[PDB]
RNA sequence: CCUCGCAAGAGGUGCACAAUCGACCGAUCCUGAUGUCUUCGGAUGGAUUUGAGUAAGAGCAUAGCUGUUGGGACCCGAAAG
RNA sequence: AAGCUCGUAUCAGUUUUAUGAGGUAAAGCGAAUGAUUAGAGGUUCCGGGGUCGAAAUGACCUUGACCUAUUCUCAAACUUUAAAUAUGUAAGAAGUCCUUGUUACUUAAUUGAACGUGGACAUUUGAAUGAAGAGCUUUUAGUGGGCCAUUUUUGGUAAGC
RNA sequence: GUGAUUUCUGCCCAGUGCUCUGAAUGUCAAAGUGAAGAAAUUCAACCAAGCGCGGGUAAACGGCGGGAGUAACUAUGACU
RNA sequence: UUGACAUUGUGAAGAGACAUAGAGGGCUACCUUUAUAGUUUC
RNA sequence: GAAGACAUUGUCAGGUGGGGAGUUUGGCUGGGGCGGCACAUCUGUUAAACGAUAACGCAGAUGUCCUAAGGGGGGCUCAUGGAGAACAGAAAUCUCCAGUAGAACAAAAGGGUAAAAGCCCCCUUGAUUUUGAUUUUCAGUGUGAAUACAAACCAUGAAAGUGUGGCCUAUCGAUCCUUUAGUCCCUCGGAAUUUGAGGCUAGAGGUGCCAGAAAAGUUACCACAGGGAUAACUGGCUUGUG
RNA sequence: GGUUGCGGCCAUAUCUACCAGAAAGCACCGUUUCCCGUCCGAUCAACUGUAGUUAAGCUGGUAAGAGCCUGACCGAGUAGUGUAGUGGGUGACCAUACGCGAAACUCAGGUGCUGCAAUCU
RNA sequence: GGAGCGGUAGUUCAGUCGGUUAGAAUACCUGCCUGUCACGCAGGGGGUCGCGGGUUCGAGUCCCGUCCGUUCCGCCA
């Protein structure tokens, strides 16, 4: 009678901004229109009647390069949103990895890690034993972050 | 720098210079707010009932 | 949140004016295109020196957008919109929740 | 105001104005009958809606007080361009 | 300020009669929520401890809890109970009564309700007291930096804070 | 830029710059090319240098941390 | 600074992208190609 | 001589460009600065028993979650204590007794509630449409929320009733512009046809300095208007601190 | 006056323990095929009031009862506050004039009322 | 005085901001190798994650209080 169903997507969402004086070590900030995690945080006076600035230094989550910024602290630096998927890792096929959500096993994607830490995972796979590997979807960027393995489950 | 913010002082005396105006009730209060169903019916009453008070007199 | 793919609601098509089945599409922004009065009237003010005039926007705070359901009837197929309160995670998917069966893991 | 009443009062006639309730014009929403270069035309009535509406019409012009806006605008006053 | 419609109208920073709502001062925790003292009685096999008994849902001491009945003193964010002060309304003729008509609402039913007809109650027509008038409208200045006292009260050690 | 002579000019190219006869098919305009379209126009397609990516350079700007444990007096603690 | 156009005129000699057709691959997303009829920046 | 149709020169287009220009640089705030947000909103108290009522007074919260934790109907009714049943043992389940509720109602706090406003079960989507009236804050304008109805159309239910979001109190923001739908209705003004654009109705795309300007700094080289409403020296009450 | 059905004020009606109750009338009690619904006919439905009780719920009575309601010139006109004063008090606060008026403690007392319909030795 | 953050076996650190399994290293233990001890081998054990409380079905993985231990401000006169 009618068809094609026009399947699309979900609506809304965003990356919530905050006041830039509340940021903390291992806070998450967008500089360069790129996500980051703080490492060095610094505040200062300007001169006499100081309206205090803040000079952060933040090392990327994804790329890894060390970035910096300086702004007065009231005006917002918009904060990205972060989540762990806690995926379980089955065999790594081609250049991708293959991750199994508990509910569903789809989505091998995730490129496999650029990470040097992902090399120990690359090394320890053939030895096996439940590979439970978290990733983060922050701003639609997803790459392997940490390796973890349970000790039992039989 | 602080300014006196909110106080009622010398208010309840001002209002009593004009002496607390009254609502001015009327005959035939406005039927605004009454349900339409009782109001639609009521239209046909005054409309018609004047006739026996008008046409019957001749 | 979640919403049903199919909904029986009121449909005014002048041919029915009675509750009918509705397939629920989700609303879509759409291309701003061109030729719209707000475009000609604008770029005519952008050309020449002086640069940006129509004020730029910065301060965005709100993280959410009211999700607009685009409804379609299955008979006369009118399209009547509908609004929902703001939500961060939306889906039209199915699989309605169970009785509270044990939370897994 | 008039009639009656010595008067007090009673009856009628009640403009102005106030309070509602209708009526007619427009908009929006229903009806859409008759007829229809069959598809257009709209009669007829309705609608918790609506107007800076009609309902035997009142304005124009000049001068004047006062009040606003624009103008060097109550007088004087900048550092700048 | 300009006036206008009216002139005893309807009101009145007011009392009384009747009837409302309010939870603060107080009071109480041998009434709950919260604290909180000190003793007395039971209890545990489902509290450790102690003596005696291989042993224990063992005889009796042990503190911790309780549970029982008392007592101590309380509470801006506790409460059965509950003040004066201030507050709401009514005190009618745009009333009541009798009788009767109108309707596309309402009902077992012109039964109702909303109004209207016609008559009865008129100046003790229906609480006290008063009213250099009562109501209405236009329009426009000037002000929008406050202070102090008695009472009530917050922060503060206290302040001509 | 330093500032006579004597002596010495250390460690850090991640940052910020400057640079590369540096890869190049990520970014990537006008113009130009094809298709749609009755036509404006839409679409892409390819697409300059830079950005991007990698290369060096500190007499370029600049920078140079903690906390533990230990010696057959104590204390320290070379050393781990 | 880089790109197109124009002043700007005569010539040239090879390369590739894109077109079809057949093989070599894994109906093909292509692929190494290759013969053919063109557009092309160079 | 070179140099060669390339350079240059002219017009456009992208890059670069504090060298250069213009311009800003919140507000509250028991001086201003940092700090905090009391600059929207909610719950209890401070309020002095109607209402009203303040302070960088106190105690706290939000800018989300739910097609369901909504809507109706039906059944049962809790936390807890007591008593008891192999593995079991405070915490594994069961059965009975006591049990106005000492629990649970998305998320603070206070209400409210038991043959239910809680637990489970059946069906559902009135978290729809037209479009006004009214309370709330009040200018008695808005936004937001809430009630009460009409006109429907429906769900549920034996029915009567109930139901236009979430048992109640907070969960959201204007014109211009863009964009979707509805009317497929009205214009393109010489006259026509179709694409295009403009319009009406109702939404959504953000203004959290939350009735809504697109904006960083320093000036002991500073400038001018002013200020004791706004500090330092001095005096006065004040007495902690001496 | 007893009982039932529907109620209205809603603890002068509830709690706890005992003791009663003729007549009918409720009530407890009996079977599962059909309709129905649960793990289970105990709940619920269905079927006769038969087979039997008044043990239980039900109503009433009893309890120097716990409660609750009322009252008592009992506590107390005491706490508290309106008004007013060049009244006192170093102040805190306290008296007075005009007025209002609590709670607890105390004692005394009560312990369901009542509408319609039917039926009952 | 303000405010900010840390508090994990032996010790240094992750998890630690995002709750329903506390992970590494070295330390210490075992057995071997050596004549013993080094070293290398095969294994191994160990921490309510500083306390009180409260949410949360569940908290090092939340909130408030302590406890200690960090910091930064401390300027115009």
């Amino acid at each position: 009678e009618e068809h094609t169903f026009e399947t699309a997507d979900a609506g809304s969402s965003a990356t919530y901004p905050m006041q830039c004086s509340a940021l903390r070590k291992n806070g998450f900030v967008v500089i360069k229109s790129r996500p980051c995690k703080i490492v060095d945080m610094s505040t200062s006076k300007t001169g006499k009647h100081g309206h205090a600035k803040v000079h952060l230094v933040a090392i990327d989550i994804f790329t890894g390069k060390k970035l910096e910024d300086l702004s007065p602290s009231t005006h917002n630096m918009e904060v990205p949103v972060v989540k762990r998927n806690e995926y379980q890792l089955l065999d790594i096929d081609d250049g991708f990895l293959s991750l199994m959500n508990m509910d569903g096993d789809t989505k091998d994607d995730v490129k496999a890690p650029e990470g040097e830490l992902g090399d120990s995972l690359q090394t320890a796979f053939d030895e096996g034993k439940d590979l439970m590997v978290t990733i983060i979807s922050a701003m639609g960027e997803e790459a392997a972050i940490s390796f973890k393995e349970a000790a039992r489950t039989d | 720098a602080k300014s006196k913010n909110h106080t009622a002082h010398n208010q309840t005396r001002k209002a009593h210079r004009n002496g607390i105006k009254k609502p001015k009730t009327y005959k035939y209060p406005s039927l605004k707010g009454v349900d339409p169903k009782f109001r639609r019916n009521h239209k046909h009453a005054l409309h018609g009932t004047a006739k026996a008070l008008a046409a019957a007199k001749k | 949140v979640n919403v049903p793919k199919t909904r029986k609601t009121y449909c005014k098509g002048k041919t029915c004016r009675k509750h009918t089945q509705h397939k629920v599409t989700q609303y879509k922004a759409g291309k701003a295109s061109l030729f719209a009065q707000g475009k000609r009237r604008y770029d005519r003010k952008q050309s020449g020196f002086g640069g940006q005039t129509k004020p730029v926007f910065h301060k965005k705070a709100k993280t959410t957008k009211k999700v607009v359901l685009r409804l379609e009837c299955v008979k006369c197929k009118t399209r009547a919109q509908l609004t929902l309160k703001r939500c961060k995670h939306f889906e039209l998917g199915g699989e309605k929740k169970q009785k509270g069966q044990a939370l897994q893991f």
